[PDB]
RNA sequence: GCUUUACUGCAGGCUGUCGCUGAGGACUCUCACUCCGGGAGGAGGACACCGAUAGCCGGGCA
RNA sequence: ACUCGUACGGUCACUGAAUCCUGCCCAGUGCAGGUAUCUGAACACCUCGUACAAGAGGACGAAGGACCUGUCAACGGCGGG
RNA sequence: CGCACGGAGGCGAAGAACCACAGAUUUCCGAAUGAGAAUCUCUAACAAUUGCUUCGCGCAAUGAGGAACCCCGAGAACUGAAACAUCUCAGUAUCGGGAGGAACAGAAAACGCAACGUGAUGUCGUUAGUAACCGCGAGUGAACGCGAUACAGCCCAAAC
């Protein structure tokens, strides 16, 4: 047959790639080396087209002008501290170990220094919840719990935009212009749709899939489609 | 379209081709331009 | 590096090529890691030297254990080149050999004897 | 009596043993962060480059090239092919690692030919060999009376033409006798059987 | 051309083993190696990656 | 590549606005988890064999399979008497 | 005073034309090399990679072409087998790299008519469709030797 369009996307090419000629900023945590005398006044808030969220631009002591992942509440003229003896308000970043327990954290480092990788979504936040001299528990979105290194910085406070997921997209063409905006291929032809040349589930003279979605892991990539690696599927039982 | 010092050149050159096999020619051989070429019936280079 | 064992200190390694320089004028020497280990294998050999900036160790690598089994005194010079002009030449030398001293067997004997208290 | 070279070429029987045990594991880091064509002022293997034909003379220039270990770097078949041509996996190539790592060199130095090669060890993913490469245009190798052979015109790229050392016996050509029917005179003459 | 529990194979995935690979049937360490850090340094660590081989799955492809 | 992206994400599929709803079946097939025991290759190891080698057998036993469980908005099924 | 027999005119005994050898001139693009560009342009140029080095492009090298031949790598399928998978077509077509006027090979860790024998290597004739391979099917297929051609033997590393 044909290489399916999860083999297209893989290639590259400018219907599969992100507009990142159009993106504002990559935002990562400000470098200190230490002693935590690093503030900032916030001049501006952003649009960012890179998550849908709004972003804040930061004017720091020492010249440097930075967009950084906003938090709610944070507005202009507001002072951002970033550093190991930093304030613990909303909007500040600082290391797991100096957060105390039970406070909602944003934009969390895997490995420390990498600059947040971790609950940057619109709404979303991580909970910081254990301390020791070695790890750092983190509850991240998804409801799993993160033994980390206390030494990874994170900013206090839930991430902006909170409830975008709330309102329908009610028509296609508002889902058309969200996914310009996206490293997304848009719109989705169902493989039960096409021809058995394009798709496993393609062919036949009525459309149903041509063997069971539920597929294995150690499938081949042109066969790993539908149900990947299923531990269960439906909604009862 | 817009025309380049070189292409202007060949060009040039190539309106010269279109010229007649002179008189005395005929008479020196004692008895055809191969490269009879029209603006609308044929067609150049580039 | 690998070769080396123990760490010579820098007045102790003036002395050396001090009297290699006056072994050379008087009595005799050998110049080149293939002479030094004829030297040492014929036994010859009164003091042998031994550069530290060999770079391949390959070289030199050898005159340690060598010497040790053939009973014959050896000394390490941090520098190549060093070694080279006090023995004579224009060029460096890795290795270098005291085949029978001459006016400098007191000293030589005292160098050996200050090895031998260094490990 | 024997050679101070003697002593690198028995320590090199054994380059997991002795001293060289530990200098390998040292140098090694060095080589890993180094290019794919090293200069190098001097030869590691000192014996194995004089008695390949080494001087150190003008003219001689002496290169560690690194290559990866195993088999051959193949795409798979686009087209209809018979089972027997199918495969990617153990298909490997005819040239040797060593052979690889002198076109390489010779490649980095156009006006250079190869003289010989030798390995000087491997890692897990890599091999390493110095390879000796000439100036056939440097009068202090016209004057050689061992090494102007080289400078003649039909050595040009001798290397690309597998007329080095490590080229003859890939070639097949080590045996004078019985085995090397389809390798003397060359792989082509004899239909590419070899 | 297309399909599949047709025949035969080929990629790919999973898994054991050998090499890289080191010190004191479960374990400790650090020095290779990997990743994070601008750096200092931190995490991991003889595993992983990679090279080789073996078993299983394998119309993704011939 | 996705990605100047990080689960309110984005990948892979099915269904196809709203409204009222979406029953029963896990035996087969698929996927996934488990597994006393069974089966399960090569290297190393042991026995036999060979002044060596081929080779024969053994011991150990990974994933996988047997076996067990979960799962149908997973492929599908919902009859005769 | 070309092909090319015209008109006008000119050159040639100051020996032209014409031919041989040697030299002068030899635009621009082109490996194309200061940089860019559909043969042009912009403000001193071995660009790039190298060797030597007075460490300065100072002295050199490479690049690209050529009818095929040659050498080193990558390597099909139709086809044949009356199907087809090993096999065959075939190491062929085609592809990558490279030399020369020819290439390659070459002075035995050879042969093994087993010898009290031969004596570097190509190549030609033969050995022979022999030995050998092979769904032991179809097919595949040498060598030693011999008769010829031409003949040529040497240099390092190490010991000292
Ligand atoms: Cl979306
Ligand atoms: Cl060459
Ligand atoms: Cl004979
Ligand atoms: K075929
Ligand atoms: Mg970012
Ligand atoms: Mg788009
Ligand atoms: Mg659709
Ligand atoms: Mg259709
Ligand atoms: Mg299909
Ligand atoms: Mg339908
Ligand atoms: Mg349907
Ligand atoms: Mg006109
Ligand atoms: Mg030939
Ligand atoms: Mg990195
Ligand atoms: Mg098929
Ligand atoms: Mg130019
Ligand atoms: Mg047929
Ligand atoms: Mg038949
Ligand atoms: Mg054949
Ligand atoms: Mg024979
Ligand atoms: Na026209
Ligand atoms: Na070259
Ligand atoms: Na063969
Ligand atoms: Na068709
Ligand atoms: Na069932
Ligand atoms: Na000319
Ligand atoms: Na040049
Ligand atoms: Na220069
Ligand atoms: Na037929
Ligand atoms: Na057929
Ligand atoms: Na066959
Ligand atoms: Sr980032
Ligand atoms: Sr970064
Ligand atoms: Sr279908
Ligand atoms: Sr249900
Ligand atoms: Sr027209
Ligand atoms: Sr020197
Ligand atoms: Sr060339
Ligand atoms: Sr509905
Ligand atoms: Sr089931
Ligand atoms: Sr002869």
């Amino acid at each position: 047959g044909r290489r399916i369009q999860g083999q297209r996307r893989g290639r590259g090419t400018s219907t599969f790639r992100a507009p990142s000629h159009r993106y504002k900023a990559d935002l990562e945590h400000r470098k200190v080396e230490d002693g935590d005398v690093i503030a900032g006044t916030v001049v501006d808030i952003e649009h960012d087209p890179a998550r849908s969220a709004p972003v804040a631009a930061v004017e720091f002591e020492d010249g440097d002008r930075r967009l950084i992942l906003a938090p709610e509440g944070v507005g202009v003229g507001d002072e951002l501290q970033v550093g190991v003896s930093a304030e613990i308000a909303p909007g500040n970043t600082l290391p797991l170990a100096e957060i105390p327990e039970g406070v909602p954290v944003c934009n969390v480092e895997s490995s420390p220094g990498d600059g947040g990788k971790f609950a940057r979504a619109s709404g979303v936040n991580a909970q910081l919840l254990t301390h020791d001299r070695n790890v750092a528990v983190v509850k991240l979105p998804s409801g799993e719990m993160k033994r980390l290194d206390p030494q990874c910085r994170a900013t206090i406070g839930v991430v902006a935009g909170g409830g975008r997921t709330d309102k329908p997209f009610v028509k296609a063409g508002n889902k058309h212009h969200k996914m310009k905006a996206r490293g997304t291929k848009w719109p989705n032809v169902r493989g039960v749709a096409m021809n058995a040349v394009d798709h496993p589930f393609g062919g036949g003279g009525r459309q149903h899939p041509g063997k069971p979605k539920s597929i294995s892991r150690n499938a081949p990539p042109g066969r790993k489609v539908g149900d990947i690696a299923s531990k269960r599927t439906g909604r009862g039982g | 379209g817009k025309k380049s010092k070189a292409t202007k050149k060949r060009l040039a050159k190539l309106d010269n081709q279109n010229s007649r096999v002179p008189a005395w020619v005929m008479l020196k051989t004692d008895r055809r331009n191969h490269k009879r070429r029209h603006w609308r019936r044929n067609d150049t280079d580039e | 590096p690998v070769y080396v064992d123990f760490d010579v200190p820098a007045d102790l390694e003036d002395d050396a090529l001090e009297a290699l320089e006056v072994a050379r004028d008087t009595g005799a020497v050998k110049k080149g890691t293939n002479e030094t280990t004829k030297s040492i294998e014929r036994g010859s050999a009164e003091l042998v030297f031994v550069a530290e900036d060999v770079q391949p160790e390959e070289i030199v690598m050898h005159i340690p254990e060598l010497a040790d089994e053939k009973g014959v005194p050896f000394i390490f010079v941090e520098q190549q080149d060093d070694l080279g002009h006090a023995a004579g030449l224009e060029v460096g030398s890795a290795a270098a050999a005291v085949t029978d001293a001459g006016e400098a067997d007191a000293d030589v004997e005292d160098i050996a004897d200050k090895v031998e208290e260094l490990r | 009596a024997r050679s101070a070279y003697s002593y690198i070429r028995d320590a090199w029987k054994n380059p997991g043993d002795g001293q060289l045990a530990e200098l390998q594991w040292q140098r090694q880091q060095e080589w890993r962060n180094e290019g794919a064509v090293e200069r190098i002022e001097r030869p590691t293997r000192l014996d194995k480059a004089r008695s390949q034909g080494y001087k150190a003379k003008q003219g001689v220039i002496v290169a560690r090239v690194s290559v990866r270990k195993g088999s051959a770097r193949k795409r798979r078949h686009k087209a209809g092919r018979r089972s027997k041509r199918q495969g990617v996996t153990r298909i490997t190539r005819r040239k040797d690692i060593q052979r690889v790592a002198e076109e390489r060199a010779s490649r980095t130095f156009p006006n250079l030919r190869v003289l010989n090669s030798y390995s000087v060890g491997q890692d897990g993913r890599q091999k390493w060999h110095e390879v000796i490469l000439i100036d056939p245009n440097h009068p202090a190798i016209q004057n050689d009376d061992d090494l102007s052979w080289i400078c003649a015109d039909d050595q040009a790229d001798r290397v690309f033409r597998g007329l080095t050392g490590a080229g003859r016996r890939n070639r097949g050509l080590s045996g004078k006798g019985k085995g090397s029917e389809k390798t003397r005179p060359s792989l082509r003459s004899n239909g590419g059987k070899g």
